[PDB]
């Protein structure tokens, strides 16, 4: 099976920071595009961030430059910087990659932001 | 773990994704067809 | 052009088993991903089975680990076990490339599956 | 027949893919925009 | 530039443009939902 | 940034010949798919045409033989070559690669078939 270990989330101020981390078993970060997701409660699953093989990076417009995807290959885990929060970013926040989205989600980590 | 196993690896993750993305495309546009004949009905 | 020539259809009881073949040409069905479709009467055209360049595969729910897509590059050939048919498989089967789906489908084999 | 051309193979399909399914993005979106319309005309 | 920066480019190319198309699908799915939930209500 | 500036457009009879040209900077046309788009006035953006990384080619339906995409790699420039110009091809043409298509346009290049 593919594992997915989110963590990192928690309760936080606005304008602080927060780094997720996704630990990835079964299939390795360095050779599958990544894809982190978050989900606000009673929303859509919202595409936030994906990193490529090769480590090309994209953000959802909702990031505006606040957020930043990376990995380390060793480690197998895929890592969200997290700057500037605001209370609009709290969900949960899920790492994935796009082969298995129709197919297995982990728990997710809960991103709390407060004012 | 070589630059080629990256690439087919990445290959294999897309294709992958393709044929899922089709499947969504097609569940889709069977919905808006239902839509489209329950507006369009006499 | 890409030639698809399915075979291998008939009439099964229900619990049996059979093996389609799709005989192609023009494209190389071990640089290719290759797709088996079905269409029953008046429904829409469902994805059942893929095979990518590199041998991975990936099965409609519909197929519930019944269906196992293979292929032999000799003869240039695709291949889908079916075993433990139902009643509700019964369609026309079809194999085709994702690029020439908006463009050429065979004849495709019908396969009607009676308890 | 290489690996490489297996790969190129791959690739090329993909992208010609890419571009149906984008095709088809599209046409689904205007139908379902007329549909909106539709029903949120006054 | 060699045969193997040319792979990489398109599979970086092909990966984007899939999340940017899953993206689409994904906004799409909420408006046609939203459409079908007012053609539907009681 | 990508830089894409189309030119080649103009006024032309109706069977008459026009060849577009992009000038790209900051991908390689050697490395990207690259595409032609057209847009009509109050209609939406259809694809015309693409060229792939290793120089395969598709076309809209509308296209029907009539148009060549092709790209000198030297100039990182991209063409689309149009025969038998019909006043339904009246529109402004793009060109982009997918990856940049929610993100930047160019001006575009007016092209006006008249009778």
């Amino acid at each position: 099976q593919v594992q997915l270990q989110e963590s990192g989330g928690g309760l936080v101020q606005a304008g602080g920071s927060l780094r997720l981390s996704c630990a990835v078993s079964g299939i390795r970060v360095n050779v599958n595009a990544m894809y982190w997701y978050r989900q606000a409660p009673g929303k859509q699953r919202e595409l936030v961030a994906i990193i490529t093989t090769f480590g090309s990076t994209n953000y959802a417009d909702s990031a505006k430059g606040r957020f930043t995807i990376s990995r380390d290959n060793t480690k197998n885990t895929v890592y969200l910087q997290m700057d500037n929060l605001k209370p609009e970013d709290t969900a949960v926040y899920y790492c994935n990659a796009p082969q298995f989205t129709d197919r297995y989600w982990g728990q997710g980590t809960q991103v709390t932001v407060s004012s | 773990l070589s630059l080629l196993d990256k690439i087919i690896g990445a290959v294999d993750q897309i294709q992958l994704t393709q044929a899922q993305l089709e499947e969504r495309q097609a569940e889709m546009e069977g919905a808006v067809q239902s839509i489209q004949g329950e507006l369009s009905k006499l």
